């Protein structure tokens, strides 16, 4: 969110945060910037990508047996 | 370092020299600014003198109170002069002086 | 970039082993308050030295603002040290 | 003349100091073929990894 | 006065006077000399 | 005496000047080293891109085969609604330090 | 560049004045010419002068508080709420300093570092109110906590003061750890620490899809830490013991100043942290329990300071009623209650310090006070009735408007608990008035007359308490203006 | 209020970050590679 | 591997700290807790913070606690935010994109911190300075008995 | 990768031999200063004396004073010996002859030096002698009080370099050595190292191995501080400032020569001056060296910033 | 999975600190070392989160909280020292 990176460059998730915050700067209803909020929160934790990979692994294991 | 002098609440009075230098603000002191400076300094000196009699240090307490009063009064006068120049306080004389400039 | 600590860890292990060998060579055949004040002063000035290390290295990027910020920090701790001095906590 | 007899142990110390530094220059070179590089940054580390992979490939 | 109190302080506190002098020089250089060089 | 102060204070001035003059040379050398890196970056990045796209083709070929049966799937669907491409995440919170 | 610091002259002045006072005291206390003068009153008077001058600097420079707001954005945020909160805090600090002058002379408290530490705590609270980040809020909280830990154990030879200081430090460090863990859990879940960012990231996803465990846990931990700070039950672990064991001039300051700033922080957390009305439930339970426990515990107290501590807990619950109902008229009731409670507490502690020169410890000690000093008894009875909430006095307005705010949100259970607690409080407050006027003790205790500072403070506060209902408009106007400015 | 995040007082990072966008420590890695020419 | 043992030893050390009879042994295990935490930080690449933990925690605070214990009495006494990734890294390790643009001029943990500790967030730095000054002042007034 | 223990042995064993011969060199120089001859009968010029002393100390049939927990008492010499030896993993002897090239080497040295306080404290407590406990408690405070000044001097050195890498601090002195401008800083650093090691005027003070490990650790600390004094101020392995014709001499020889020179200063200062008192050690270290070190930090930083001579 | 382990270790350290504050109510020193354990756990949380999110707002905060922890140690030990003197016991 701050944009100060660990290695002296721009933060990894700073661009997503600036897209989300720019969306919220001209949208009084927060239900239309949800798609950018989800992107920012997914850049922080990679929950969706990890879930997809876990689903692929589980499907592979089920086919194994 | 990057700096920004813009304020959240805009100035309600005409703005002359939006970002004044220290020397120019000090050179903008009016009679009222000197009056409040001297008042604060004298009050501080008197309080220091009166409060230091019982311990037994009149001169040292006088000087300590005088330093406090000088610092406080100077910063108060600088605050008023800068606000007048920047347009946050009624700058009746400032606009008159800098219009003919 | 952090690969240079494994030699240090192996050095620690081998120094441990050689110290144990050295110990095994002959086997085969009231309260004072100033001691607390000195520790307090050490803690404060050790934190101050800690805060110097980022400043000294990164003194080329920051310029005339970080320098004066560090100067204000040192001024505050110098007032503290002067209070430490005149109160007799530095005497033994 | 006569003061050189106190420089013998003090020169043995210098010999030990020299051998400690020279023991890690011909042992580290022995199993790498290259002297140690000072100032390892992640660019140098990654570029060494790329060197190892390209040498292994061809 | 000043030239006598300062002499008394410096005589009995040489190390403090020396440290204060060198620190004052090190603070004087970036406060009075740096802006002068900024004009050039 | 007095000459001791003169020699120490002149050393502190001339030596600091020489220290600055050597820091200039060190900065120039470091800048040359950095400038030699920005001229070979494109080819290294090109090789990395080729390797990554080949491995990504392999990974998509793998994931398409394993779960062909599942009705709801997209095979390499971006998880970002914006559509930006991001590197595949790893279970290491600092991989390039060891 | 120098004009960017126009937003921090009130803090720069007080910091530099504290430094000058410290240098002056340490130089002249350890002096041979003046035979080690006990210059505690001198430093106290000069510190009061410094507080008044920084009040003049802060109050006059009202349009200049938003100057360079972009440059100072990440550090602190100054607005109308901060302006009035800081002015009130400086006024309370000046009042406490005025009260504690007589303590330095009769009891011979010659340590001048007490005033320096009070000024440093004041600086910490000034930085606390304007803090707009988790980092700044935590740092200011820790600074004031340390300044209070040191002065709580100022009476080194006293058994109570050392134990009170130890308990205070342990409790405060534990609460700070809980709050700091909450801040860490919030930062690790949203990636942001600034209040603007933390509001934009939480205002949309109002637990609409799922409950974020990290965010919920961090919010709960921050709320729990803040509740320890204000001593709302069951987070009142050692608050009565700390209040009793602490020196009376010290207890006067901790009963007023640490509450204004912490309540400001809690408000500036509610502006963004309203995550599913989670805090509204926590503060609801805490307020009910606080009122009930204060009412049921202050009736079993025979000492004046323990009764004051339990009164403080009960009034904290009454104020948290306003937190439980999140609305402009709820925050306004909260701020009015804070103001009135602070003034009543200053009045009561000035009265206690007036009688502390004769070592008053029990309520029965002030038995024949209506005969020896028949005007001090009237003033103390007025203060007690104001605590009770009798209609004609100023203490009724705060409880009235708080109950109105509680009924506005529709919480009828809060109103009944408040009414019962008010009845119990009024009973144990008029119990004190019974002792002064109606009892005829065999042995009397004669007190020595107070000094000018406390006499003037008592006169002004007693005229405020009795005659507040006649002209209450300015307080309501400023409070409504502050409540609206929390968001716009 | 209805959309208080849209207010100017609550949008300060949108005006400060562009001013500090070129400061070292916040730059796009490819930004400095093209500032030579 | 290294993480598991370096965490297990720290847990055992902390358990011994909170459940020790002789406070000297408690302080000694209190030192080992930070000795393990420094290694854990080193595993993260925060070399500066591990060294500061050695310097500050077990260099100043631990020494102070040891002084107080010794000379005085030695008396007796998950799936919500970041779902974990299952061990599927045979293909994931190959899917490692490296951007050489961020490596041409890389900062260290020290200068990265010092770039913004003293200019963009200097007020908090001065507040910590004031906290240190408060500690210095409070050390004397509580504990001082001359002559 | 099985050659790392070879490097560690090659840096540890010659260190111990150098420590023994440093004890011999001390006992020989302190004799030639006093117009006598040191140990000479045992060896050709006394060179075999350390081996004889080591064997005689080993063959003593000593008893362990187990009137304690016996764990802390036995491990305290080990705890100090490990810390004394581990600081040598970062000191560079020439361009590429460093075992571990840390990028935080300066602060790592500060940490290693600061944790060396525990060994003496644990030794003082574990021994039941109350006076030994008090002596260890005083020595720890002295070491701490001068560690502060050592750190502040390290900050002054770091300002002119801009990096914590020890191998780059030497490369930063290719123009001139830092001992020429910062000569008072060099003198203060040498005096602080004298007081840090409990040696020379700042020297206020069991059986078999424990005392041997303490003795070896203290002398290894002496060698390490002599190496640091030339690593930061005398240019490390860099040749003499001028006359670049002797460049055939390896760089590791110059580091050795400068370290031997600083060891000779150690012995000379021990032989030439009496011992301070504790009430004067603490005063000297808290009122004469702290202000001077802080003022030198301020002066160097202000002068470098003013003329833009920063790294 | 490494973030889970890093958070679990610090959570256990925090729990141990709370236990030490609660269980060792009789002894004062344990009630200080447990607070320091809690501060250590929170600092580890901040550093791990800063590394995980690639943000420098956790490292600055860890450095600034080190000062608070040290100052709390100093004040607490001074208060304990004066406390033992008065009552003669812990
Ligand atoms: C105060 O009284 C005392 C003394 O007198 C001053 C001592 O000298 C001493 C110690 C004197 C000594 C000679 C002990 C030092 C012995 C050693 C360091 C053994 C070292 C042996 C090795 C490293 C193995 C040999 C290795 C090689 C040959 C590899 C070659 C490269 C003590 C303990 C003492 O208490
Ligand atoms: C400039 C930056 C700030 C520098 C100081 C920062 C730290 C603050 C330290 C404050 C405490 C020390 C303040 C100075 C103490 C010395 C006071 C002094 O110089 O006056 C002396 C003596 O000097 C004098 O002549 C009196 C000076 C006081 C009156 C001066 C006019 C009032 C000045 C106040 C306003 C201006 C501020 C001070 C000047 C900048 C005191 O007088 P006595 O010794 O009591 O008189 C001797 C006779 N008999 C003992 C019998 C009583
Ligand atoms: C608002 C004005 C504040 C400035 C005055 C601050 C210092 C006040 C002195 C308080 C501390 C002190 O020194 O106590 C003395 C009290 O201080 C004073 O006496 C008055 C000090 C000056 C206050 C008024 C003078 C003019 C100030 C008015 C404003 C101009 C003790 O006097 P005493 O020993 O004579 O008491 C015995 C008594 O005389 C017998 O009945
Ligand atoms: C190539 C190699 C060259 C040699 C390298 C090694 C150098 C050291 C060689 C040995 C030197 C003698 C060592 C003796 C060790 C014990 C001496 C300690 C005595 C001491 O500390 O003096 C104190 C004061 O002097 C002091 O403070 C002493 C420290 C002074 C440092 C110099 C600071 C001068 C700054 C001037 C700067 C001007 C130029 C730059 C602008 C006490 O003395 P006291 O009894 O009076 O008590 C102070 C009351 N005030």
């Amino acid at each position: 969110a701050s944009g100060w990176g660990i290695t002296g460059n721009k933060g990894r998730c700073y661009d997503f945060w600036m897209d989300f915050s720019e969306c919220m700067s001209h949208c009084r209803e927060p239900k239309d910037c949800t798609l950018l909020r989800e992107d920012y929160l997914e850049c922080l934790h990679h929950s969706k990508e990890f879930q997809r990979r876990n689903r692929i692994y589980k499907e592979e294991q089920r086919k194994l047996r | 370092m990057n700096t920004d002098i813009t304020a959240l609440e805009k100035a309600q009075y005409p703005v002359v020299d939006r970002n004044p230098a220290f020397t120019k603000v000090v050179g903008n002191f009016s009679t009222l600014d000197y009056l409040r400076f001297s008042t604060i300094t004298g009050i501080s000196v008197t309080v220091g003198y009166l409060s230091g009699i019982k311990p037994g240090i009149k001169g040292p307490s006088m000087v300590t109170g005088g330093l406090i009063g000088l610092m406080g009064g100077f910063m108060y006068a600088y605050q008023n002069s800068a606000g007048r120049l920047m347009g946050f306080f009624p700058n009746d004389g400032e606009v008159a002086s800098y219009q003919k400039r | 970039m952090m690969l240079e600590f494994a030699p240090i860890f192996i050095y620690l292990v081998i120094s441990l082993l050689v110290s144990l060998i050295l110990l095994g060579v002959p086997f085969l055949f009231r309260f004072d308050i100033r001691f607390y004040l000195v520790s307090i002063l050490f803690l404060i000035f050790d934190l101050e030295v800690t805060f110097f290390f980022p400043w000294a290295v990164s003194l080329n990027k920051i310029d005339l603002f970080g320098f004066w910020s560090m100067m204000a920090f040192l001024f505050i701790l110098t007032i503290g040290f002067l209070y430490e001095w005149k109160r007799g906590a530095l005497d033994w | 003349l006569v003061w050189l007899e106190a420089m013998l142990p003090l020169g043995i110390i210098g010999g030990m100091l020299c051998i400690m530094g020279n023991s890690q220059y011909y042992i580290h070179k022995a199993y790498h073929g290259r002297p140690k590089h000072i100032g390892h940054d992640e660019w140098d580390v990654a570029m060494e990894r790329r060197d190892k992979k390209v040498v292994e490939k061809a | 006065p000043v030239m006598e109190k300062l002499r008394m302080f410096v005589a009995q506190e040489p190390v403090v006077a020396a440290s204060c002098l060198i620190g004052g020089v090190g603070l004087f250089l970036p406060a009075v000399v740096r802006p002068i060089l900024d004009s050039l | 005496a007095m000459a001791m102060f003169l020699a120490v204070s002149g050393a502190f001035a001339w030596g600091m000047y020489q220290v600055g003059q050597g820091n200039k040379i060190r900065r120039a050398l470091k800048e040359e080293k950095y400038a030699a890196r920005r001229t070979i970056l494109p080819i290294l990045q090109a090789e990395e891109d080729e390797r990554f796209v080949s491995e990504w083709k392999k990974y998509l070929e793998y994931e398409a085969d394993v779960m062909k049966d599942v009705p709801g799937w997209k095979v390499g669907e971006n998880v970002y609604n914006s559509g930006r491409w991001m590197p595949p995440a790893t279970g290491e919170l600092r991989p390039d330090v060891w | 560049m120098f004009n960017l610091f126009l937003a921090v002259f009130p803090e720069i002045f007080i910091i530099n004045a504290t430094f000058i006072l410290l240098i002056h005291g340490v130089v002249f206390s350890t002096s041979k010419k003046y035979d080690y003068p006990p210059l505690a009153s001198n430093v106290g008077w000069l510190g009061l002068l410094s507080v008044l001058i920084t009040l003049l600097l802060l109050a006059a420079g009202a349009p200049l508080l938003t100057i360079a707001h972009l440059f100072w954005n990440n550090l602190f945020r100054r607005d109308n709420f901060t302006y009035f909160c800081q002015i009130f805090l400086l006024l309370s600090t000046a009042g406490t300093i005025s009260m504690c002058f007589d303590f330095f002379d009769q009891e011979r408290f010659d340590a001048f570092e007490f005033i320096v530490l009070i000024l440093l705590s004041t600086c910490g609270m000034l930085f606390m109110i304007s803090a707009y980040d988790l980092i700044a809020m935590y740092l200011a909280i820790e600074l004031q906590s340390l300044c209070f830990y040191v002065i709580a154990a100022s009476k080194r030879k006293s058994e109570f003061s050392t134990e009170a200081g130890l308990k205070y430090l342990i409790l405060g460090a534990f609460s700070s750890g809980i709050l700091l863990f909450g801040c860490s859990m919030i930062y690790g879940s949203t990636g942001a620490t600034h209040f603007d960012q933390l509001a934009k990231i939480l205002t949309g996803y109002e637990i609409t899809g799922a409950r974020s465990s990290g965010i919920f846990m961090g919010i709960l931990f921050i709320a729990v830490g803040f509740l320890f700070k204000i001593t709302a039950v069951p987070f009142h672990m050692w608050a009565p013991d700390i209040y009793e064991g602490s020196p009376t001039p010290v207890t006067a300051f901790l009963s007023i100043a640490p509450k204004i700033s912490i309540f400001a922080n809690i408000l500036r957390v509610f502006i963004y942290g309203s995550y599913g009305a989670t805090l509204q439930q926590i503060f609801f339970f805490c307020s009910i329990a606080s009122m009930i426990l204060g009412a049921l515990a202050a009736m079993a107290q025979t000492k004046v300071k323990r009764l004051l501590a339990y009164s403080s807990i009960g009034h904290v619950g009454y104020i948290c009623i306003g937190f439980s109902c999140g609305t402009i008229e709820g925050i306004q009731s909260l701020l009015i209650g804070i103001f009135i409670y602070a003034l009543m507490t200053m009045d009561a502690f000035a009265i206690v310090l007036a009688l502390r020169q004769t070592r008053v410890k029990y309520i029965a000690d002030l038995g024949a006070l209506a005969k020896t000093n028949p005007i001090l008894a009237i003033t103390f009875s007025i203060t007690m009735f104001s605590y009770a909430g009798i209609p004609p006095l100023a203490g009724f307005c705060s409880k009235f408007y708080l109950f109105f705010a509680a009924l506005g949100c529709g919480a009828y259970f809060l109103a009944l608990v408040g009414v019962v607690t008010s009845v119990i409080g009024c009973f144990y407050y008029i119990r004190l008035v019974k002792r002064m006027f109606f009892d005829t003790p065999r042995t009397w205790i004669l007190y020595e007359p107070m000094d000018r500072n406390k006499s003037l403070l008592l006169a002004m506060t007693s005229f405020f308490i009795t005659l507040f209902l006649l002209y209450p408009s300015p307080l309501f106007s400023v409070t409504h203006q502050m409540a609206l400015s929390l968001y716009l | 209020p209805y959309g208080f995040w849209t207010f100017e007082r609550h949008n300060a990072q949108l005006r400060w970050d562009p001013q500090i966008s070129q400061v070292a420590g916040r730059r796009d890695p490819y930004d400095d590679l093209l500032e030579d020419n | 591997m290294i993480l598991s043992v370096l965490s297990s030893l720290a847990l055992v050390s902390g358990l011994m700290v909170v459940r020790a009879k002789n406070p000297v042994h408690s302080v000694l295990f209190f030192i080992l807790v930070f000795c393990d935490t420094s290694g854990l930080l080193l595993l993260l690449g925060l070399d500066f913070f591990a060294m500061i933990f050695l310097v500050v925690y077990i260099g100043a605070i631990a020494v102070l606690f040891l002084f107080v214990v010794m000379m005085f009495h030695i008396q007796i006494a998950l799936d919500n935010e970041s779902i974990p990734l299952l061990p599927t890294q045979r293909n994931t390790t190959s899917l490692r994109y490296t951007v050489y643009a961020g490596k041409v001029r890389s900062w260290t943990n020290l200068e990265t911190l010092g770039n913004l500790l003293y200019t963009y967030y200097f007020v908090w730095f001065l507040v910590s300075s004031l906290i240190l000054l408060v500690a210095m002042i409070g050390a004397i007034v509580l504990t001082m008995h001359r002559t | 990768y099985i050659a790392v223990p070879a490097e560690i042995l090659g840096i540890i064993l010659p260190l111990l031999l150098g420590v023994a011969f440093l004890v011999l060199a001390e006992r020989k120089v302190m004799a030639f200063v006093q117009r006598r001859k040191g140990p000479d009968v045992v060896g050709s010029f006394g060179l075999l004396q350390p081996l004889a002393d080591g064997l005689k100390l080993i063959l003593k049939e000593p008893i362990s004073p187990s009137s304690a927990n016996f764990f802390l008492f036995r491990m305290a010499p080990v705890a100090t010996f490990m810390l004394s030896l581990v600081a040598w993993a970062v000191v560079p002897f020439d361009y590429g002859m460093v075992l571990s090239d840390l990028n935080i080497g300066l602060l790592y040295l500060f940490a290693i030096s600061s944790l060396g306080v525990y060994g003496i404290i644990i030794a003082g407590r574990s021994s039941n002698s109350k006076y030994a406990f008090l002596g260890a408690l005083r020595s720890a405070a002295q070491m701490v009080s001068y560690e502060v000044s050592i750190g502040l001097i390290l900050i002054t050195v770091l300002i002119c370099v801009g990096s914590c890498n020890l191998s780059e601090i030497v490369m930063a002195q290719k123009q001139i050595w830092f001992g020429i401008p910062l000569f008072p800083v060099l003198v203060m650093f040498f005096i602080s190292c004298l007081a840090e090691t409990n040696r020379a005027p700042f020297d206020l003070p069991y059986s078999s191995m424990g005392f041997a490990l303490f003795f070896l650790g203290e002398y290894a600390n002496m060698i390490l501080m002599s190496g640091l004094c030339t690593l930061f101020f005398l240019g490390g392995w860099l040749p003499i400032l001028d006359l670049p014709i002797f460049k055939k001499i390896p760089g590791s020889i110059w580091f050795s020569i400068k370290v031997l020179f600083f060891l000779f200063l150690y012995i000379w200062v021990r032989a030439a001056f009496p011992r301070y008192r504790y009430d004067q050690l603490m005063g000297l270290g808290w009122k004469v060296f702290l202000p001077l070190s802080l003022a030198w930090v301020v002066s160097v930083s202000g002068l470098l910033v003013t003329f833009q001579w920063l790294p | 999975m490494d973030l889970i382990k890093y958070f679990t270790f610090s959570m256990i350290i925090f729990i141990l600190g709370i236990w030490g504050i609660l269980l060792n109510r009789r002894n004062i020193l344990i009630m200080l070392m447990s607070i320091e354990l809690m501060l250590l756990a929170v600092n580890l949380n901040f550093l791990v989160f800063s590394v995980s999110l690639d943000d420098m707002m956790g490292q600055v905060f860890a450095l600034l909280v080190l000062t608070v922890a040290a100052a709390e140690s100093a004040i607490g030990l001074a208060i304990f020292v004066i406390t033992f003197r008065v009552r003669g016991t812990i």
